[PDB]
């Protein structure tokens, strides 16, 4: 190729960067969508579920049904892929798991999209704590129902659930009626004080955008077979209809710019190694949490040997995400977990107040994932035979409860994604190498959300407690390129568009100022098409 | 609801004149695909600039039964004025009525349908009626039969106009009388047989059977499906249960209609109790975009067998069909499985809806290749349906493009 | 093709259940045997260690030979036939699932995680209890 030109081009093809496609090319922009992983198909991840040990089926194995392809691979645990170095006094807390391919990560997300509260969008203002968006939550609204609209969520219409996000209109949906397990949950935790909700969900209570009703397969994690819920791969789609142009296995390793700091043009490889020059009048950076602070550090160049748009020396810096810790039991009282979606309600009652100044927010959530998987393999585990094992099994996916509670982190600068100077893939690209850290607000978080968890365990009746000493990962990778108005204290404004190079937006997770208490996609999605009326503002 | 109401419901002539379940009412603007292009339907409300708000009451008459319009152009056969021609004087009375007071006027022109000549001469169609047969005594009740019998033959061929999809058309693309209600390809998808053959037709369909499939879409052997489909969410739901009954009482009455080399009825089919081997899909793991699982079971079992199970027996609730024992499946020519594949099945029934997710090549969904739904296809009728039926995706593309260019449409060049 | 019809009588017995698919039991016969090349020689001494000791249930099979070292293929079959996978690693085959006779005792109310259960509301409808086995 001899140059593949373009108007307006979007590194990564995600959730992120689908929308911003979709909405850009509904406008009659010639758009351009790069992704490092491959095309990918839902049917044949169906059949990989299908497929894999009951070993990784009990265990919440969301990484195998997609192949980690080796010139732009992605997490997988079970094996230890170790493509996401992390260390740290919490290295266990950031092995984030993420799906390179046209859709992104998203294709096998739980579709838990959330509003955040307004005290979320002025945390640092009205406790001192953490760092503030440079946008109110007023600002982003519009947005964020139009994302909310697009994917088809669902919600409690009609409830005052919990001090929430106020709404200048309802969800779309009506939020399916929970089964067995999320009614006995939510009249155990009325029982103990806590408010059990509705969890909005970008999944279809009734027929939505041509995707059929939720039938309850209980796999939301980590494939839909029917794709009641919602994933990037549908604006991908919609996009690349309309017009936009999609290469999979592009991944982009830098990028040249002029001595006005305007980025002229981005190259990327295939598996082959092939460098192709692309060209734009504005690029879009949407790749990860992750992902966009290592494009950026991996892109420096003569003008800017400190790493593109990190001027301010904070790209990388201040990683962000939701420390949760899952502590799953078995309850005295039977469950049924299965009954529905596997994120149907979670409690909600701690989602704000005065305490944040102290320590972080807990959104304590049930996870509604079947344990027939989990019964079978730990009945066969003990070695039981027979009628026996036929009664164990019943009884551990009758009884089998998975408890989580969730936080935020504070900005530390420290938690860079500095590129291993060890480790390399097969194009050469180093792996992104994260030095997290969770915080003294973190653990005094957790000093509490264990006696809660606890509680609610006692409170059923749970025996065999099994928690985590440390703290699981919840993939709601925010942070890392911190936005505000000082390009000296931020990386990109407002309007997410980088002070370095105002050519350059980026529409992910990494812009993400505070962290929030509860799932973060619905605002990545509401940020992309802030985003992309940006651009619109800035090509007519 | 008003009389005029009533005939403008069981005319159905909302289907057509609402572009899709968006635009405004009776507005026009809705494509029909017609075998030699697209053609717009037209604005109807009492609108004195856009829509019919000048039309008389002899005006509307000519136009809903001789197809004329008001400025003599001879209206296209997409107007069923063939089937609205036996029409009662006093319901095309009570029709002009409910058109000129109980919708709200609409002042939106609709698109100028475009054809290739000579079809874009809307001056040639006088001979196409005379030789058509379209006259067309209004319709007198028949004292041979009972009331129900007439009740249901006024809305089987003048109201509904059910023969205009489910009678074929001959070369010169006009009624086929010889085959009543004998099916028809209406383009991409097809209608099947209805008269009272026992195993052609649905001679063998309980009297139950018929009036849940013409009132809610759904029976435990057939489910209503695109046009029919529309059918059902627009016209056929908000009849009376009365008229229903009617309908069934003349389709039980219909003369028989076989077809060659069948031999039992749409739904008894049974299913060949096979499945894939889930050992054999092992290989194919870490293997994306399903391009190497060229086979047809595990391909069904991938793509679609979480509503209709391995077995195919569909889902204990009734939800999601049994793929044995249905019409659509159990149907020797597969052109209703391949719409169904390609679009799907999207009805509204009570404000209850039904979606298929598409499968075809822009689906939201799950994308297939033509070879890709033929090979699914072919295993589908092999172990839950017609077992003589094959498909190719050279039919897969056919029924993607809309069918056969019929033999007139090759005119166009 | 006597091998098949013992592995299929035996893995009856051991499983306490009947109706098992016999391209699965054929599937499993090949993986055990390229595991093992020995496998047929201790299928038979486990065959006519059966029916010398004529066992009723499989509940004596599991008890009486603890020391013996043919008790762990016993376990071995009976987790295949339960969980499909022979192996532990993440490579390891799966050779049934939606079959699987460990998704089968739950599988009147928990759905299996990816093949729908009836409906798509039928959780709202309250689950029958923990005590009564569905079938099989
Ligand atoms: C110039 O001279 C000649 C003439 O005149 C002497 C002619 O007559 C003709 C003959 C050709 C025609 C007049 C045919 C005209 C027909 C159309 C333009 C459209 C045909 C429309 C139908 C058959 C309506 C029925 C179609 C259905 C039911 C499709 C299903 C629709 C939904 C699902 C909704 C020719 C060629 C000609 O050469
Ligand atoms: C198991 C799991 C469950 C989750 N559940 C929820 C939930 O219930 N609710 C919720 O709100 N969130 C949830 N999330 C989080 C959610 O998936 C992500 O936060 C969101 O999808 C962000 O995706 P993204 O498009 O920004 O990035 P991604 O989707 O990770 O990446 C987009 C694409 O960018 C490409 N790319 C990356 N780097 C480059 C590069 N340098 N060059 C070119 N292309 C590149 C990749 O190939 C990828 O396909 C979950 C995540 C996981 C892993
Ligand atoms: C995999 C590609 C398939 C195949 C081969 C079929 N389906 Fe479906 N289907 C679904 C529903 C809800 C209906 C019927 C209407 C309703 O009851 O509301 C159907 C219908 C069919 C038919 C019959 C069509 C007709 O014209 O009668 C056939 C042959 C058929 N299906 C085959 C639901 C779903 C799904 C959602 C869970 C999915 C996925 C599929 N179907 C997939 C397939
Ligand atoms: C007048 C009210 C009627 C009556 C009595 C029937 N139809 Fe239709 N129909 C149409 C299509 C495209 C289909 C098939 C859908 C698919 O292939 O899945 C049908 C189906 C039927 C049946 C089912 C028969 C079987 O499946 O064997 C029956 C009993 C039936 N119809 C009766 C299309 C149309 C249509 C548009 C062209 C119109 C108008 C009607 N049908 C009207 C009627
Ligand atoms: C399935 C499609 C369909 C149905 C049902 C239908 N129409 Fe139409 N109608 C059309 C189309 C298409 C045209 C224009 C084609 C032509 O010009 O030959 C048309 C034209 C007309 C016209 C001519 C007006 C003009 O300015 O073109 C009138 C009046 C009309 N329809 C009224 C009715 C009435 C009354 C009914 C009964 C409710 C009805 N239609 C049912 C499709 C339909
Ligand atoms: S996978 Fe889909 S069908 Fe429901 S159970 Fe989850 S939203």
């Amino acid at each position: 190729n001899e140059t593949l030109s373009a108007d307006v081009v979007i590194i990564g093809a995600g959730i992120c960067g689908s929308l911003l496609a979709h909405k850009l090319v509904r406008n009659g922009l010639s758009v351009l969508l790069l992704d490092a992983g491959p095309r990918r198909d839902r049917s044949q991840i169906v059949e990989n579920w299908r497929n894999m040990p009951p070993d990784n089926k009990s265990q919440y194995d969301y990484a195998t049904p997609y192949p980690s392809v080796p010139w732009a691979p992605h997490t997988n645990y079970f094996p230890d892929n170790n493509y996401l170095i992390v260390k740290g006094p919490d290295r266990t807390a950031y092995k984030q798991g993420i799906i390179k391919g046209v859709g992104g990560t998203t294709w096998h997300w739980a579709a838990s999209s959330w509003r955040y509260l307004p005290n979320d969008f002025k945390l640092h203002s009205t406790y001192g704590v953490g760092r503030d968006y440079a946008m109110s939550y007023d600002e982003l609204e519009p947005y964020y129902y139009e994302a909310e609209c697009e994917m088809g969520v669902m919600g409690p219409n009609g409830e005052e659930i919990t001090p929430s996000a106020p709404r200048q209109n309802p969800w779309p949906m009506t939020s399916m009626p929970y089964g067995y397990g999320d009614r006995t949950f939510t009249e155990i935790v009325s029982k103990l004080g806590f408010s059990n909700t509705p969890v909005p969900q970008a999944r279809n209570s009734r027929p939505y955008d041509g995707r059929p009703q939720c039938c309850g397969n209980n796999n939301c994690m980590p494939i839909c077979p029917i794709g009641a819920m919602y994933n990037g791969v549908y604006a991908a789609i919609k996009a690349e209809k309309l017009g936009a142009k999609i290469i999979p296995n592009a991944v982009v390793y830098a990028m040249e710019t002029d001595a006005k700091n305007r980025i002229t043009a981005i190259s990327f490889y295939d598996p082959d190694k092939q460098s192709h020059r692309v060209v734009a009048k504005t690029f879009v950076i949407a790749a990860n949490g992750i992902e966009t602070p290592k494009l950026l550090l991996l892109a420096a160049n003569d003008r800017n040997p400190h790493g593109i748009a990190n001027s301010s020396d904070l790209v990388g810096r201040n990683m962000m995400d939701h420390p949760g810790i899952g502590m799953s039991f078995q309850s005295a009282e039977p469950i049924w977990a299965g009954g529905g979606s596997v994120q149907m309600s979670s409690i909600t009652n701690f989602r704000d107040g005065d305490f944040r100044s102290e320590y972080a927010a807990t959104q304590i959530g049930y996870n509604n994932t079947a344990q027939n998987s989990r019964a079978g393999m730990k009945a066969l585990s003990m070695g039981l035979v027979g009628k026996k094992l036929d009664e164990e099994i019943r009884r551990r996916t009758a009884h089998g409860v998975d408890i989580y509670a969730n936080h935020e982190v504070l900005p530390d600068p420290n938690n860079r994604l500095v590129l291993s100077k060890d480790y390399k893939d097969a194009l050469g690209i180093p792996h992104p190498e994260v030095t997290y850290d969770v915080g003294e607000y973190v653990r005094k978080s957790a000093a509490i959300s264990r006696q809660r968890l606890m509680d609610i365990a006692k409170a059923m009746g749970g025996t065999e407690i099994e928690m985590t000493p440390y703290f699981t990962p919840n993939q709601h990778i925010t942070g890392g390129t911190i936005m505000g108005h000082d390009p000296r204290d931020s990386v990109v404004d407002k309007w997410l568009r980088t002070h370095d190079h105002s050519n350059l937006f980026l529409a992910t997770g990494a812009t993400m100022a505070a962290s929030g208490t509860v799932n973060s996609t619905l605002t990545m999605a509401a940020l992309s098409l802030r985003a992309a009326d940006a651009i619109l503002n800035d090509l007519k | 609801i008003s009389r005029g109401h009533y005939l403008a419901i069981a005319a159905d002539c909302a289907a057509c004149h609402t572009n899709g379940r968006d635009g405004q009412f009776l507005a026009g603007g809705y494509a029909i695909s017609s075998p030699m292009g697209n053609i717009y339907s037209t604005n109807i409300t009492p609108s004195k600039t856009h829509g019919i708000g000048n039309y008389t009451l002899e005006q509307f008459s000519k136009a809903l039964r001789h197809g004329i319009r008001a400025d003599g152009a001879q209206l296209y056969p997409a107007m069923p004025y063939d089937a609205y021609n036996r029409l009662t004087d006093e319901d095309v009375k009570s029709l002009y009525a409910y058109i000129m007071t109980e919708v709200k006027p609409v002042d939106a022109p609709s698109p100028k349908t475009q054809l290739p000549f000579p079809f874009s001469i809307r001056a040639s169609l006088g001979i196409w009626k005379i030789a058509a047969r379209i006259e067309g005594k209004p319709y007198v009740f028949d004292h041979t039969h009972n009331d129900d019998w007439n009740r249901g033959r006024y809305l089987v061929d003048e109201l509904a106009h059910c023969g205009e999809c489910h009678t074929p058309r001959n070369f010169l693309l006009a009624p086929n009388q010889s085959a009543y209600l004998a099916g028809a390809d209406i383009g991409s998808w097809r209608a099947p047989n209805i008269t009272n053959a026992p195993q052609s037709g649905i001679g063998s369909w309980s009297d139950q059977d018929l009036f849940q499939y013409l009132k809610t879409g759904k029976t435990a052997h057939a489910r209503a499906a695109g046009p029919m489909a529309e059918a059902i969410e627009h016209s056929l739901q908000y009849l009376p249960d009365a008229d229903i009954s009617a309908i069934v009482t003349y389709l039980r009455s219909v003369p028989a209609k076989a077809e060659s080399g069948q031999t039992v009825a749409n739904f008894e089919h049974a299913g060949r109790p096979s499945s894939y081997s889930v050992a054999n899909a092992n290989s194919r793991r870490s293997n994306s975009t399903l391009t190497k699982t060229t086979d047809g079971a595990a391909l069904y079992e991938a793509v679609c067998a979480s509503c209709h199970q391995s077995d195919g027996k569909g889902s204990k609730d009734g939800y999601y069909p049994s793929l044995v024992g249905n019409t659509t499946t159990g149907q020797l020519n597969p052109n209703d499985l391949i719409a169904s594949i390609l679009y799907g099945v999207d009805r509204t029934t009570d404000n209850h809806e039904i979606l298929m997710p598409a499968f075809g090549p822009d689906s939201l969904v799950q994308p297939l290749t033509d070879e890709q739904i033929a090979t699914i296809a072919d295993y589908v009728l092999s172990h839950f349906g017609n077992a003589q039926a094959t498909v190719s995706a050279d039919a897969v593309k056919q029924v993607r493009a809309g069918g056969k260019q019929v033999p007139l449409a090759k005119l166009a060049s | 093709r006597d091998s098949i019809s013992d592995f299929m009588q035996l893995s009856a017995f051991a499983t306490g259940h009947k109706n098992l698919d016999l391209n699965i039991g054929s599937a499993l016969l090949l993986a055990f045997e390229a595991q093992k090349h020995d496998f047929s020689t201790q299928i038979k001494a486990l065959r006519e260690h059966i029916t010398k000791n004529n066992y009723q249930d499989v509940e004596a099979l599991d008890a009486a030979m603890k020391d013996d070292p043919l008790h762990p293929t016993l376990i071995q079959i009976i987790r295949a036939w339960y969980s499909g996978v022979i192996e532990d690693e993440t490579n390891a085959k799966v050779y049934a699932f939606e079959k699987a006779l460990m998704y089968q005792p739950s599988r009147d109310v928990v759905v299996i995680p990816t093949y729908a259960h009836n409906g798509p509301n039928y959780w709202v409808s309250e689950p029958a209890s923990v005590d009564v086995m569905p079938a099989f």
